[PDB]
């Protein structure tokens, strides 16, 4: 989901651009140029966009923005190297929801028999 | 913040033990208070001594007491009863409690019957029969679950809510450009040429 | 003008499709057990098949932030349509407006702009389906979409300014 | 005893390094001091 | 013979004008991105 955020970002941004770039000629000149630099080289870690000053804003903005960003990730990581220590099957319902693990009792014993008389919901289509 | 958030976490009755940030207590009165009393095991010595001299009092009147101020402390206040009426409790609106860990002790209830009577052993039979047909475990999950009314109250990832509001208000930030820019050209230049002829 | 008479096609068709795809409601389908067939106007359910509007986002007349918040989450709905639409009466206005001067290319700013709020519009969206996984291709299908005719019927807007202005200048160099 | 506890705490210094700020800054006054003091002073 | 150096190298340390073909560009793109990941990456594991 973010990652398509991210994208229309781009999407947005680098349009927009020539939209200001639109002198159409000098406008357009500038707009085709740089537009791509900036909705990538400026999404990652950030050469002279600027004319309009209403482009500025779009242009700070941006660095702040995906600067943000990178930082955001970045020590996003770091913590899913600290932390995101390994976990786990709770219930009985979960190993018949899936078949990935497959499961199974002693061939002959209570606890097998139990199943097959097992008139109950879950342990049913586990048996 | 990250980590600080995500290194965050919980056990059993040891856990009310070893802490203290949450209180915790039973009910003044009844089986569940003196068996922290007269227990000797380890963990429910600490607990039990914590509990005879917290203030203010960590033990309630009622169990009806005992929830609401479980519901009413924000997670500061841990109540010890019964599984089985704690059981029933979180599938009670509004659905904001809930059992953990396993069970201190272990115990059962039973069909009383006097002592030499001619019912006796008939009934004992009778609930080991239900019990292995499965229609025990059948009525209790009829009138806990089934008739519940909580069955609707994971993975830890990204924070992307804060960071939309980001996007939105980036985006008035787009718009403005695009407006303002917009008026300007055509109307500033436009209206000077306009103007000049 | 066979590039910019194609720029036409794609701008109307574009237009059309456009709205077919704000229709598109299969957004999801998220089954529960039910499943959801879920529109943007309501969701449908489904075995029996059910459906609902909007539980809450929906009422109280509370005030402050957070609470606005969730007349946001209301109101977002209405966010997202009408810039859309809007857009779409701006496309088949330069439709039939290409011929007759300025409008043509003052409205086709106006035109594409509407288009642009589109992908506001989704944003939105999505981030009020961020109230609480599977999705449906009917946005993908906008996302594009306004993107296309943009570009489209934009660029034209430069051959306007370019013809026009430029060279019927020339045109007057004499 | 009533003592066997003795991490929540999450914030910013702004102070800190502000005082940093405050160095940097009168740095930056008088900067532009000796700047149109030589400008002013040597060129004309 | 300009800019190549500069990329595999500056651009190698939190990343002067590529522009011209487009043909580099996207190529230059995927630098930014691609040594940016790993800068970061370094980093990150520092901290840890």
């Amino acid at each position: 989901e973010i990652w398509m955020c991210i994208v229309f970002a781009y999407i947005g941004v680098s349009v927009v651009l020539f939209l200001v770039s639109r002198s159409s000629e000098s406008t357009n000149e500038f707009g085709i140029f740089n537009s791509l630099w900036f909705s990538l080289g400026a999404f990652m870690r950030q050469d002279i966009s600027p004319r309009s000053l209403s482009g500025r804003i779009v242009g700070g903005v941006w660095w702040f923005f995906t600067l943000i960003i990178i930082s955001s990730y970045t020590a996003n990581l770091a913590a899913f190297l600290t932390v995101e220590r390994m976990v786990s099957i709770e219930s009985a319902e979960d190993l018949s929801k899936q078949t990935e693990i497959a499961y199974g009792t002693l061939d002959s014993g209570s606890t097998k028999e139990f199943f097959r008389r097992s008139k109950i919901a879950v342990f049913d289509k586990m048996w | 913040f990250l980590t600080v958030e995500r290194m965050v976490s919980i056990e059993s009755a040891e856990d009310l033990s070893k802490q203290t940030e949450i209180a915790y207590g039973t009910l003044d009165s009844g089986s569940t208070k003196e068996f922290f009393r007269r227990s000797k095991i380890a963990v429910f010595d600490k607990m039990w001594t914590y509990m005879r001299s917290a203030e203010p009092s960590v033990f309630v009147r009622t169990t009806a007491e005992g929830v609401a101020r479980v519901r009413k402390s924000k997670g500061k206040y841990a109540y010890l009863l019964e599984s089985t009426m704690n059981e029933y409790i979180e599938q009670r609106k509004p659905c904001d409690t809930m059992k953990v860990g396993g069970n201190l002790d272990s115990k059962g209830y039973g069909i009383a019957t006097p002592k030499g009577s001619s019912l006796g052993n008939a009934v004992n039979l009778a609930v080991l029969k239900l019990n292995e047909q499965g229609l025990l475990d059948k009525l209790k999950n009829k009138w806990w679950y089934d008739k519940g009314e909580c069955g609707s109250g994971k993975t830890s990832a990204l924070s992307l809510s804060n960071v939309a509001g980001v996007f939105y208000i980036l985006v008035g930030g787009l718009g403005l450009a695009m407006l303002v820019a917009l008026i300007e050209f055509c109307y500033k230049s436009r209206a000077e040429a306009k103007r000049m002829k | 003008r066979g590039v910019q008479m194609l720029l036409t096609t794609v701008g109307a068709f574009a237009a059309f499709s456009l709205m077919t795809i704000a229709v598109g409601t299969d957004y999801w389908l998220y089954s529960r057990g039910e499943v959801m067939t879920h529109s943007g106007l309501w969701r449908t359910c489904c075995n029996f098949k059910g459906l609902c509007k909007q539980i809450d986002h929906p009422e109280d007349a509370d005030y402050e932030a957070d609470t606005a918040e969730y007349f946001l989450r209301a109101v977002r709905a209405s966010s997202i349509f009408p810039i859309l639409s809007v857009i779409l009466l701006f496309m088949g206005g330069l439709c039939i407006a290409a011929s007759e001067r300025h409008n043509i290319i003052l409205s086709a700013g106006i035109f594409f702009v509407s288009a642009g709020l589109s992908n506001i519009i989704g944003i939105i969206v999505y981030i009020s389906a961020n109230a609480g996984y599977s999705y449906g291709w009917s946005f993908y299908f906008g996302a594009l979409s306004f993107i296309i005719a943009e570009m489209v019927g934009v660029l034209a807007v430069h051959m306007f300014i370019d013809r026009h202005k430029q060279l019927r200048a020339t045109a007057r160099a004499t | 005893g009533e003592c066997g506890s003795g991490e929540k705490t999450s914030a910013l210094s702004l102070s800190n390094v502000a005082g940093v700020f405050y160095i940097l800054v009168g740095g930056l006054g008088l900067a532009m001091l000796v700047a149109l003091i030589e400008f002013c002073y040597k060129s004309r």
